[PDB]
């Protein structure tokens, strides 16, 4: 899965 | 003679794959007579070569500020590799050396808990929303707040405080107009840290 | 030559009538060849004579540490009187002077709120209890915890943080076994600040 912060990409594992 | 200071990247930059982390070796008191400054950079003792010098900056007190900057890989920094800047200059009988890296220690996951205003606060024009963050290590962390996609800028976060079990905690407090809280608006505490899944978590909060 | 550092009393001392606040003039890097230090104290430019010198103490990097300590009245410190320590030593081209006093500005009363642990927090051996202290000025304060007339020692308190309206806030965190909490015990956050009624308030928290 992937995580975004205010639209911006944080990280994907 | 010249003095040397070496700064880490910013937590957010090391945690967001969409951002570019860098370490910064700043040399001050560089004299008008020997302004030449050599930089050697090492990553775990192995000399890298991709650093860049920033524009020379003359200081109001007759000295130069000379700054080399090294870009770094997210996983290297977070693997806790050691970064060394070595500075040579003619006014400096011996090269100066500095190292930083991530604080060592098993990394621990922040536990993120939100707390609504006290009934005793409900008498006031604004109320406080708290985001308690505890049990995290290292102390490198980003906390921010938001509502409906949009950032809220009216918050303050405490510096990280060392706890009795060897991990850290802090609180972030966002102050908002009572009416905004009564209006049923969801508020969200976003926390970024290397020991979280995808380096990011988000906890929410609103009237019951 | 010598360097000087002038320290304020502890917040708690100035707030309790029972304790004795003091201001403290430290002199470091006094030399072996000239260990004599002359202290002059002034309160609002008016010299006083009642300070006392602590025993001289050798530092082991070839210098002495020389402390003069001045007792102060609670109302005086709180009313924002300025304390001045003038230090003279033969190594000093001119006497060093330092001043300290309470932060200037309208004192403001802390708003004290206790916050229970989250229903998400509740699957651990211990729980966290919060005491949010906001809206106080100056930042001089003391926070302690108690339960049923006994001190609760397992807490940490953040440093005071400057807020956008120019007052401060902090949070104090008490950690207690989940059981002690579930069983309806009452825990108290106690706050001491110059702008509280009787410089003291207590708020409590229970399931
Ligand atoms: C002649 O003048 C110069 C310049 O002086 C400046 O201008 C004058 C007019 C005055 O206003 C000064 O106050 C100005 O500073 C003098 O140079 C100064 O020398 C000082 C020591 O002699 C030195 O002190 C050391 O500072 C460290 C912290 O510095 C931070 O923060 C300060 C302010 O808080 C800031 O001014 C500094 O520039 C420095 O800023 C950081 O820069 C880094 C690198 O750019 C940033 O990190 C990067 O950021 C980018 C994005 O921008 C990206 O995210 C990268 O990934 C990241 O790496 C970082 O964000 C900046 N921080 C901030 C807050 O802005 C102290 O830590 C250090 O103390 C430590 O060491 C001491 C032991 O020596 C201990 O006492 C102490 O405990 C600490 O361990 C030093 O005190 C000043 O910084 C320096 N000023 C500048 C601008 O470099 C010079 O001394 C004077 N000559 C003579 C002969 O007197
Ligand atoms: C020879 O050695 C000596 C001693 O060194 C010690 O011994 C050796 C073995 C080493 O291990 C050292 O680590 C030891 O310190 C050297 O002395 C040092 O000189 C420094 C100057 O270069 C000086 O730095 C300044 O210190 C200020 C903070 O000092 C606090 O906190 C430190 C450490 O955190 C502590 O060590 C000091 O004692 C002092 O502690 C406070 O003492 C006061 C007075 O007693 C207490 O207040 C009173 O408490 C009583 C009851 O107890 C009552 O409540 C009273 O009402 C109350 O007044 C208070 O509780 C103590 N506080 C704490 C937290 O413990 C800094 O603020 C200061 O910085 C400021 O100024 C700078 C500009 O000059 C700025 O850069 C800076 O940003 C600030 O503006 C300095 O850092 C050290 O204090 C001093 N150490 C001691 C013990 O005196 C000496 O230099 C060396 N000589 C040579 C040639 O090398």
């Amino acid at each position: 899965d992937c995580a975004w912060h205010l639209g911006e990409l944080v990280w994907c594992t | 003679g010249p003095s040397v200071f070496l700064f880490p990247p910013k937590p957010k930059d090391t945690l967001m794959i969409s951002r570019t982390p860098e370490v910064t070796c700043v040399v001050v008191d560089v004299s008008h007579e020997d302004p030449e400054v050599k930089f050697n950079w090492y990553v775990d003792g192995v000399e890298v070569h991709n650093a860049k010098t920033k524009p020379r900056e003359e200081q109001y007190n007759s000295t130069y500020r000379v700054v080399s900057v090294l870009t770094v890989l997210h996983q290297d920094w977070l693997n806790g590799k050691e970064y060394k800047c070595k500075v040579s200059n003619k006014a400096l009988p011996a090269p100066i050396e500095k190292t930083i890296s991530k604080a060592k220690g098993q990394p621990r996951e922040p536990q993120v808990s939100t707390l609504p205003p006290s009934r005793e606060e409900m008498t006031k024009n604004q109320v406080s929303l708290v985001c308690l963050v505890y049990g995290f290590y290292p102390s490198d962390i980003a906390v921010e707040w938001e509502s409906n996609g949009q950032p809220e800028n009216n918050y303050k976060t405490t510096p990280p405080v060392l706890d009795s079990d060897g991990s850290f905690f802090l609180y972030s407090v966002l102050t908002v107009d009572k009416s905004r809280w009564q209006q049923g608006n969801v508020f969200s505490c976003s926390v970024m840290h290397e020991a979280l899944h995808n380096h990011y978590t988000q906890k929410s909060l609103s009237l019951s």
